[PDB]
């Protein structure tokens, strides 16, 4: 690494400051607590004992064969790494093949120069297990406070409040949640929900113990009290997240394999030669199948097709899911015991589009099993069978038996139209129960009617361009009783040119009562964005109206209509103010109306909405806010949603970091991020035009990767003090372009521009100057600088100076 | 000696909407980001607001509606090209045009919520210059 | 001697017996209430006034047949008042008429209970009465024994009040629900009464009725009964007063009632009992 | 090797400092970025301090430039001002090929700035309508009564294709014209944005 | 119409970015030995070099290409090499277009013309260079310059 000063600047002599950035320090330590690189990318932080070596620096590195694994070094790519023993140096500068050194203790870094094909793989976008932030031992709080204004005519004079309250802690690892309301009618404390849940990093399960419920794929929704153990899905990059069946394929030499779906191309990269494997496909089922081949050098090209299907139920191999619960039985009825039962399930994903699976409920009075498989057969969609036998037990005193099945298919299609989505036909007999119908017992027949029969059926349809019809509807069936219940449902999605026009129509139908309920309307929404005059703040755009007529057809034909936009330039106060008229039907007329003001501050949200009709009047208001309980004090925000991205800036006073409305920066410094991510890289920008003129920031980009449940900082130094510029000449001759200018004074330094000019940042009234443009030959430019007191209300000052020397 | 028959019936009343108007902004997004196939922006958290619920109603069934096009995604109404949205939950699922959702209402405060996120990405990637427009309709539904 | 009906047929199933098919209908008097009376239906007349001459009379030990039989009372025999049944021999009546005159003998019940009554079935036996018929031809003598049977379904109440129905059915609307139940109660004589309310409960101030239904029962739903200003719980006796022999009613109004936090949609249905105690 | 943030920079009047994002696409050579600040005259001006004119990029990096603001007020307030801006490149070599007799290259992007004045009557969202013409016979000479800047592209006489052309405020500027050209004049102007707005026709007096 | 969510967004164009490429001299001083001749007279090989156009976007339409640097004294149309002791005496480098032409150096702007190019296709310019003897004959040594290649967008 040398560079030519000779084309830097049109003379002999420019400064000797090109040394500097490359190679520019040599060092003896070692243990300085380095960072670790590998190809651009933060990846650990370990220390490394360098030794003496002979290369451009004159160190190397001592490394190991167990340290490369969690690198992502391939070690089976390197001939005599496995004949070496573990506590030795490995010379990876002479075995393997350009491979160089770069050691900067100036920014704490380390690169290793190693080329991409004796790299091992891993998916596309994978985040390292090794940084995550368990949290900081603090607590946290959440509130929410709301009323009412309920007035009628006769008996109208009543009124509510209602009171929310979250109670949370995080110490070291653990999550402890609380939950309780306040209610007040015109009247004491409730508990709802009290769990204490744990992540686990190395076997990536989820341990909770206390209040929780399970999933809803295998059986329905169980609230219970106790130990749960499970996996978490979340913890897996995206890359790897849906269906992707592995790619089998034989390359004699260095070809390009180019994944093509479509007529597009979506993925292209080099292949090793011999077997390799292909696991970074996304999921898109309704995108047809794949049209995979391989461009050989000498023009001998593979064309093969690889069918696709798209079943939720259906994992990928090398994949494994699992679920343990246990605890009691709490539904929250004052006519149900609470006895106890134990649900365990498994997953497993096997080749050739197979996967099995099945799971238990071992109860003291209720058994449960399922047994389901299956199969992918790719040009014929696929199928899922499963066989469902459980064993109940009457509370009268009767055993029973019974048997279940439900059938699922799914099928897809590329360009005639579109495809089906899901259909479940469900069926059973009369001798079937769940877990749910025997804890209903308030002892000392009461009743048997059960489903009989279950039938889905959804199918989308995608005419023409600019249209979309939606098809939807269900049917289940009871023994006994000829009660069918029926929810049918139809829309119609269209965009003319802006203006959007929807036809909607529905049609339900219950058991426990009479009559087939309909309803047919429509909804015409005209945006008042482009149609009128742009300019630079008018206040009254973003407007949009909307309007819609609804029909029942029962004669009853009511409509509605509302203006909804923004007001101001950040987007916080939002109003709508809609209208209706009722008439026919059963001879009710009246013209209803709404007034909903809603408003985002940066310490609390508070809405008024007000309501209109014809003898019932009311009025919306509810104040709510979060509480940041942390060891530097108490910070005011937004509430949160469960992600607290912790901003510390001393000396920011009203700096927006990026992308949110209203967030703004308390008097002492801090900020919250309310609306952040969790296992994932994230982005915090500072934006300084608010930091007008005596607190300059260094840098404004942040990148860290918080967790589910935990604080993380944002580290951010600011500098206090006043800008300047001056005019340095050394003996009437101009100093050279870039240079270090150094104060002992004030912790920043400078770097000198043109013509003689360095700009400085966080400098006092008067200090000491150093100037040292080349190496260390002599002291050469001391000097110093005195500001008049008369100037201090000015953004910039210029002023000129000389050299002592 | 003397009996009494009493028979009643209880029904379901739809409860009273607060927010209609969440406005969710994206910011000003790089075309070097978006030029490989299969990349995304970051995401944006967004929950809607329904209380007031009267006595019988304790299933509430939210349906998605809004235009679609050739790939499976929301159709883009600005002028930009090669740009979809894409509607997921906090349990990974596709929200297409016609899903629905279904969660249980609190008796001690009476209220619901719909916690939602949209972000920005591309599919075939190098994504063009224009402006973003979505409009996404949801119908509430009781039974 | 025919003693032929226009609502039943009188067939004679066995001789002189017979299963006569009348209907009931039950007065409510003073002292004494009505049960049976024979004295409209049954027309017993004569072919030959003129050789042969009809004696109908009672004999002993005819009492009441089927769930009646551990009741008594007393009996109107032409005119003539006699304790139900008879220990001797009642006068003979004389019969020598082709005109259709009825069989003077109206059937009486003691009231040893209060307001409720005993559910009759059409074609059950009530009671067991034998008879006896002689003549001035000669000394010879038949015995045949008659029963009563019913064709309709008639409960006879057995005290001195009654009540204007038994299977009251009420149609309540969907919550909020007010409503009066018609009902009326009324006596011969003005005596003190006294009722309660009795059910299947599982409350804690005995106020709330169960709800049992057979399809899709609701959860935290309960059936409450109240008078016009206080809510009456259950096992209490509440008096009105001097009840008069016009139309009194109870003045009672059904509502709904709320037990636990979550209300699920469903169907209410329950059972209300009431029973009379005299003071 | 070298992408910068747009073509263009716009810099209201008011605020205090913008950004400029570079993002490097070579990931196995080191570039060094040297900027400065030019005008429309050639000399090289001062009154824009810039930071860090030198800094060193290694492999696949993005950065963000801040150009401030030391003009003091000197400037007329009625109309813009049209700058330049360069950013060159430094490509960097090996240590064991000094003994050869290579030839390496720089690279040098110039790109212009604008100075937008505050508190205007005219947006420039219709700064491009008002435009009148003089037809000269060997020639054509555009003038621009709005005070703004104006860049024109794809000018068509008909059946002929010209050139580009520049127009500054009250001032005129004569372009060559051939002679077989037609009668109607089709161009389509360039916004702020850097997008392309599309034909729109004109008559003249 | 219930509830409505307007989603919001805007995007920028990047600009296009220039790919360099080194070029080595291997003509081993062939002609400059014996010749022994006048400085119009220049007989040297020919070496290609292009310059890579590896992808843009539809914000260009047509740039303007120049090349600066250090003229010499004897003639201003010729580049110099550097002023060292290992060197040669006397030489020049010519820069050639796509068509064979001189390309005048440290040109303006406003005496140039414009270059149309397509987006989406890669662009290539294919350009040539060029020795030229200038004194009185070629000393042993170095053949060390360097050059720049400033492009202009609109």
């Amino acid at each position: 690494l040398y560079f030519n000063p000779r084309f830097l600047a049109d003379d002999p002599q420019a400064v000797a400051d090109l040394s500097r950035f490359e190679n520019g320090q040599e060092l003896p330590p070692g243990t300085y607590r380095v960072d670790i690189y590998l190809n651009n990318g933060y990846m650990a932080t370990r220390d490394v004992t360098f030794n003496t070596g002979d290369s451009e620096q004159g160190i190397v590195p001592c490394l190991t064969r167990a340290q490369l694994a969690s690198m992502g070094l391939n070690t089976a790519s390197v001939a005599g790494m496995n004949l070496l023993a573990d506590d030795a140096c490995v010379p990876l500068t002479t075995m393997v093949q350009d491979a160089t050194a770069h050691l900067d203790v100036g920014q704490q870094r380390l690169n290793l120069t190693i080329p991409q094909a004796f790299m091992s793989n891993r998916a596309r976008g994978y985040i390292p297990p090794e940084l995550w932030d368990p949290g900081i031992n603090a607590g946290l709080l959440n509130y929410n406070f709301s009323g009412n204004s309920v007035q009628n005519r006769i008996g109208g004079n009543s009124h509510y409040a209602y009171l929310n309250l979250q109670s949370g802690l995080n110490i070291g690892a653990w999550r402890l949640r609380d939950n309780t309301t306040w209610s007040y009618n015109s009247n004491k404390w409730q508990h709802i929900n009290t769990w204490l849940e744990r992540d686990i990093i190395p076997l990536r399960s989820r341990l909770t113990l206390g209040d929780g419920y399970t999933q809803g794929d295998i059986f329905d929704g169980i609230n219970f009290r106790g130990a749960q153990l499970a996996s978490d899905d979340n913890m897996l990059p995206d890359s790897q997240r849906g269906f992707a069946p592995v790619i089998h394929g034989i390359a004699r030499g260095t070809a390009q394999v180019t994944i093509k779906q479509n007529g597009y191309d979506i993925y292209n990269s080099t292949v090793p030669p011999g077997p390799f494997t292909i696991n970074d496909i996304y999921a898109a089922g309704n995108s047809g199948d794949l049209q995979v081949t391989i461009k050989e050098a000498d023009g001998s090209t593979q064309i093969f097709t690889v069918p696709y299907s798209s079943v939720p139920l259906l994992q990928r191999e090398g994949h494994t899911r699992y679920s343990i619960t246990a605890g009691e039985y709490r539904s929250g009825n004052a006519q149900q015991e609470k006895p106890r039962f134990f649900q365990s399930t498994l997953l497993h994903g096997l080749p050739a589009g197979w996967t099995i699976y099945g799971g238990t409920q071992l109860a003291d009075r209720y058994r449960a099993f399922n047994f389901g498989i299956g199969k992918n057969m790719g040009a014929l969609g696929a199928l899922s069978v499963d066989m469902t036998q459980a064993n109940s037990t009457l509370p009268d005193d009767s055993q029973h038996d019974g048997q279940s099945v439900r059938f699922l298919y799914n099928k897809s299609l590329n360009e005639s139209g579109t495809n089906i989505q899901l259909v479940g036909y469900r069926y059973s007999t009369s001798g079937y129960f769940n877990f749910a119908d025997t804890t209903y017992s308030r002892m000392n027949y009461n009743l048997a009617y059960n489903k009989r029969g279950k039938l889905q059926l959804t199918v989308t349809q995608q005419l023409g361009r600019t249209s979309t019809l939606y098809l939807s509807g269900s049917h289940q069936t009871y023994w006994g009783t000829s009660n069918v219940d029926e929810q049918f449902q139809a829309g119609l999605n269209t965009a003319f040119e802006d203006i959007n026009w929807t036809l909607s129509y529905s049609l339900t139908k219950n058991a426990w009562q009479k009559g087939r309920d309909q309803m047919l309307a429509l909804n015409v929404n005209i945006p008042f964005s482009h149609w009128l005059r742009s300019d630079s703040k008018s206040q009254w755009r973003h407007a949009s109206a909307s309007y819609s007529m609804s029909h029942d057809l029962n004669g009853r034909m009511t409509n509605l209509a509302g203006v909804y936009g923004t007001l101001l330039e950040d987007n916080n106060l939002s109003y709508s103010v809609q209208t209706g008229y009722a008439g026919g039907g059963d001879g009710n007329s009246g013209s209803t109306g709404y007034a909903t003001l809603n408003y985002r501050g940066g310490y609390g949200n508070a809405n008024i909405g007000y309501s209109h009709s014809d003898d019932i009047k009311q009025l919306y208001y509810g104040v709510s806010g979060g509480v940041l309980a942390h060891a530097n004090g108490v910070t005011l925000g937004q509430p949160l949603n469960d992600t607290v991205v912790l901003v510390k800036a001393p000396g920011a006073k009203d700096a927006k970091v990026e992308n949110q409305t209203g967030v703004r920066t308390d008097w002492r410094g801090y900020a919250v991020l309310p609306y952040a991510t969790e296992y994932r890289e994230n982005r915090v920008a500072l934006d300084t035009n608010t930091l007008a003129d005596n607190v300059d920031l260094d840098n404004a980009v942040a990148n860290v990767v918080p967790t589910r449940g935990a604080i993380v900082r944002a580290e951010f130094k600011a500098r206090v003090g006043i800008k300047l510029l001056m005019t340095l000449t050394h003996n009437n001759k101009p100093l050279p372009f870039g240079a270090m200018v150094t104060s002992e004074s004030s912790q920043s330094s400078g770097i000198v521009a043109d013509n003689g000019q360095v700009y400085l940042s966080g400098m006092p009234l008067a200090g000491k100057v150093q100037v040292k443009w080349g190496e260390e030959e002599n002291a050469h430019c001391v000097a110093n600088y005195q500001l008049p007191p008369e100037s201090q209300q000015q953004l910039l000052t210029q002023l000129s100076a000389e050299c002592r020397s | 000696d003397v009996t009494i028959t009493v028979n009643g019936k209880v029904v379901a009343k739809p409860c009273t909407v607060s927010t209609t108007n969440a406005t969710v902004d994206l910011g000003d997004l790089y075309s070097f980001s978006l030029m490989s196939a299969g990349a995304a922006s970051a995401w944006h958290d967004v929950a809607l607001e329904l209380t007031n619920c009267p006595v019988g109603t304790s299933r509430v069934t939210a349906s998605f509606s809004g235009a679609a096009d050739s790939t499976g995604y929301y159709k883009n109404q600005g002028t930009a090209q090669n740009i979809q949205l894409e509607l997921q939950d906090d349990s990974g699922n596709t929200l297409n045009t016609g899903a629905t959702k279904t969660v249980q209402v609190d008796d001690s405060s009476q209220s619901a919520h719909f916690p939602l996120q949209v972000r920005a990405l591309t599919v075939n990637g190098g994504a063009t210059q224009g402006t973003i427009q979505a409009v996404i309709s949801i119908t509430y539904t009781y039974s | 001697f025919a003693c032929k009906t226009a609502n039943g047929t009188a067939i004679p199933i066995g001789g002189g017996s017979a299963n006569v098919y009348v209907n009931l209908a039950p007065v409510v008097n003073v002292g004494q209430n009505l049960v049976v009376d024979l004295s409209t239906q049954i027309f017993c007349h004569n072919d030959y006034p003129e050789t042969i001459t009809d004696y109908v009379t009672l004999q002993r030990g005819s009492a009441y047949g089927g769930v009646l039989s551990n009741f008594s009372g007393t009996v109107k025999y032409s005119g003539s008042s006699y304790p139900f049944p008879t220990t001797s021999e009642t006068p003979r009546v004389v019969y020598n008429s082709r005109t259709d005159k009825p069989w003077p003998v109206a059937l009486y019940l003691t009231p040893v209970s209060s307001a409720g009554g005993v559910a009759i079935k059409a074609g059950s036996l009530i009671a067991v009465l034998i008879l006896r018929q002689t003549n001035n031809y000669n000394s010879d003598d038949f015995q045949f024994v008659w029963n009563i049977y019913a064709n309709n379904d008639v409960v006879v109440p057995t005290g001195g009040c009654d009540v204007s129905a038994r299977d009251v059915t009420v149609t309540l609307p969907d919550y909020p629900g007010s409503v009066p139940i018609p009902l009326t109660v009324y006596c011969a004589k003005s005596q003190n009464l006294g009722y309660y309310l009795s059910g299947t409960t599982a409350d804690a101030g005995n106020s709330i009725f169960t709800n049992t239904a057979s399809f899709s029962p609701a959860q935290g739903v309960g059936v409450q009964l109240t008078r016009n200003g206080t809510i009456i719980p259950a096992n209490n006796t509440v008096s009105l007063g001097a009840v008069g022999t016009s139309a009194v009613s109870l003045g009672l109004t059904a509502n709904y009632a709320r037990t636990g936090g979550q209300v699920t949609a469903g169907n209410v249905q329950s059972i209300i009992g009431v029973t009379f105690v005299y003071q | 090797g070298v992408a910068l943030g747009a073509t263009r920079v716009i810099y209201p009047a008011g605020q205090k400092q913008e950004q400029l994002a570079v993002t490097n696409n070579d990931e196995n050579s080191t570039y060094l970025i040297q900027s400065w600040v030019e005008n429309a005259d050639g000399v090289k001006d001062g009154r824009f301090i810039v930071t860090p004119p030198l800094f060193a990029m290694k492999g696949k990096k993005e950065n963000t430039l801040r150009i401030l603001d030391a003009t003091n007020n000197q400037l007329p307030q009625d109309r813009e001002s049209l700058f330049w801006m360069n950013v060159k490149a430094i490509p960097s070599m090996d240590k064991s090929k000094l003994t050869e007799n290579t030839l390496q290259l720089a690279i040098i992007s110039r790109i212009k700035l604008y100075y937008r004045p505050a508190k205007l009557a005219l947006p420039p969202d219709q700064a491009a309508e008002k435009l009148r013409f003089r037809r000269s016979a060997n020639s054509l000479t555009l003038i621009n009564p709005t005070p703004y800047y104006l860049t024109v592209t794809e000018l068509n006489a008909g059946t002929r294709v010209l050139e580009n052309a520049l127009v500054p405020p009250m001032g005129e500027s004569t372009v060559k014209l051939p002679s077989d050209a037609g009668s109607n004049i089709t161009y389509r102007t360039i916004n702020d944005y850097g997008a392309l707005t599309p034909k729109m026709t004109g008559v003249m007096e | 119409a219930d509830s409505t969510i307007t989603i919001r967004g805007y995007v920028r164009d990047n600009g296009c970015s220039v790919a360099a490429e080194s070029t080595n001299f291997t003509v081993d001083l062939m002609e400059n030995a014996a010749k022994q001749f006048n400085n119009i007279g220049a007989t040297t090989p020919v070496v290609p070099f292009r310059i890579l156009l590896s992808p843009c976007g539809n914000a260009v339409s047509a740039v303007k290409v120049g090349f600066t640097g250090v003229a010499d004294s004897h003639n201003a149309n010729l580049l110099a090499l550097e002023n060292t002791v290992s060197a040669a005496s006397g030489l020049g480098i010519q820069l050639l277009n796509e068509q064979q032409n001189q390309i005048p150096l440290n040109a303006p702007s406003s005496a140039l013309s414009w270059t149309t190019l397509t987006p989406g296709k890669p662009n290539t310019l294919n350009f040539y260079a060029r020795l030229m003897a200038t004194q009185v004959p070629v000393t042993a040594g170095h053949i060390n310059a360097t050059a720049t290649f400033t492009l202009e967008y609109q």
